[PDB]
């Protein structure tokens, strides 16, 4: 790698780790307005189920 | 060159997928919200202080409800296509910048009607009343039955001698988890085995079981579940449960789908 | 037994309104972190061309 | 997920848990005025009915 | 479902603004560099110019 | 009666607040990177410009 025109890798490391920011965000916000730490399966499959159960 | 455009299709496709099986879990919530609520109505119907109005109110309210269901499985789609009514089967979601690594999804019909929301009913003939207690020598009763694995099991349970029915209820609830049991205002106990833990007819035997007889399976499911009456009632918190469980197992596959494609995004842009 | 198993459900279902604060305020500053760092690095191009030509 | 300025899912997150809040805060404080845990059917019929017929 | 609907609807439709910005810069600094070379390419018809003694 | 028709007058001629700032908020964002995007365009003709003559 060296002197390059057309395309930056280090600003698509920074993209990359801005969206999984981003992502880890929005689900933060998501469980404090909600309240629930277990909104959809994808938190905690068995414990959405064992939650429901209760 | 091929590759990284395909890589930027594949990651476009997980997240259509992710968000199609997001969609299809929302509709689940509400329907095991609505489940839920349909469970609580069907035990304060069972109660004995309810005369015939009070389940039949409560019998309207659960009719709503179940066609608050069916309409939740038949219009819920994704920008058009239809996912919870069954008409939508395995889908190859394309996660892959070659051809034939994709993924199958597949999301199951949550119609309050379907096989998977209820199980099999079967009644005793011999109705008992308040003085009838557990003799001796006629305590036992064996089921024989085979789970959804195929596995053959048989529960015995030995009810204690000067049990009441509804006392011989309870233990059989408390004894095991494959069947449910349950008592109507003739006496006669119900036993409800869902379509998520058997497979197939229960045999019944020992000398309570004979002293009960009981009678034919029938097919029950949240579609035809009725608390005009206490065994009604009884059977269809059983119904419900078991739709609860299988809403919650399709629920948990979705959202281990949606786990697997978020980590299959974070693999592609790597 | 209601009280206990409520009390169990708040363990599982319910969130930690201090760790999930904590968490957002990290990923807060992880984000603008990372938008600072796309800025910075938007530029390297600029500097190529700047460099000759 | 991608920074865009279009389509806000966290806002729309927020504005659904804040007018469920807000319902069952509607709720709540119908029920204090009131002195009635039942002031309609839509919170439990039968009750309603049995409540009525007492 | 409107919810899920318009989250996956941004994905489509919307503009990731940080690629999108990216690719603009980019754009940008290929066009200056080939106005440059174009204008440096100009002088070759002066240098069959000079080809005259 | 009257409260009621007032509850489903809400419904239809009242707004919404949260849903309008969120609108108000993205409609200014949007208004701003037009702004900018504009003020970065205006300088094609100069670049024009200066690339010969």
């Amino acid at each position: 790698m060296a002197v390059n025109v057309n395309t930056n890798v280090a600003a698509m490391t920074a993209q990359r780790y801005l969206t999984g920011a981003t992502n880890a965000q929005q689900t933060s916000m998501e469980r404090l307005s909600s309240g629930f730490k277990i909104n959809s399966a994808k938190d905690d499959a068995a414990g959405l189920q064992i939650s429901n159960r209760l | 060159n091929v590759q990284s455009r395909g890589l930027d299709v594949a990651v476009r496709n997980a997240n259509d997928g992710i968000s199609i099986a997001q969609t299809a879990e929302g509709a689940m919530n509400e329907t095991t919200n609505i489940l839920q609520r349909m469970r609580d109505l069907s035990l304060q119907s069972a109660n004995g202080s309810n005369s015939k109005s009070e389940r039949v109110a409560i019998q309207e309210e659960i009719t709503a409800l179940n066609d608050e269901l069916n309409r939740i499985a038949e219009t819920t789609s994704f920008g058009g296509n239809k996912l919870l009514n069954g008409t939508f089967s395995t889908k190859s979601f394309q996660i892959g910048a070659d051809n034939g690594e994709a993924v199958m999804l597949t999301l199951k019909d949550m119609r309050s009607d379907n096989r998977m929301m209820g199980g099999t009913s079967y009644v005793a003939a011999e109705g008992k009343d308040k003085d009838w207690k557990v003799q001796a020598g006629a305590n036992d009763i064996t089921f024989t039955l085979k789970d959804i694995d195929g596995n053959d099991q048989t529960i015995t349970v030995n009810a204690k001698e000067g049990d009441d029915i509804e006392e011989v209820a309870t233990y059989i609830n408390g004894q095991t988890d494959m069947v449910k049991a349950s008592v109507n205002e003739k006496g006669q106990l119900q036993i409800f085995a869902g379509n998520n833990k058997v497979t197939g007819d229960v045999a019944f035997s020992g000398g309570l079981a004979g002293a009960l007889n009981m009678q034919a399976g029938t097919a029950e499911t949240v579609d035809t579940i009725d608390v005009t009456s206490v065994g009604g009632a009884q059977q269809s918190v059983a119904v419900i449960d078991s739709a609860l469980k299988y809403v919650d197992s399709h629920r948990a596959e979705l959202g281990a789908f949606q786990n697997r494609f978020n980590h299959a995004i974070s693999n592609l842009d790597n | 037994i209601n009280e206990n198993v409520n009390a169990s459900k708040s363990r599982i279902k319910d969130t930690d309104f201090a760790k999930e604060t904590t968490a957002l305020t990290k990923s807060q500053i992880l984000s603008q972190a990372s938008s600072s760092v796309l800025a910075q690095a938007k530029q390297a191009p600029n500097a190529a061309l700047s460099l000759l030509g």
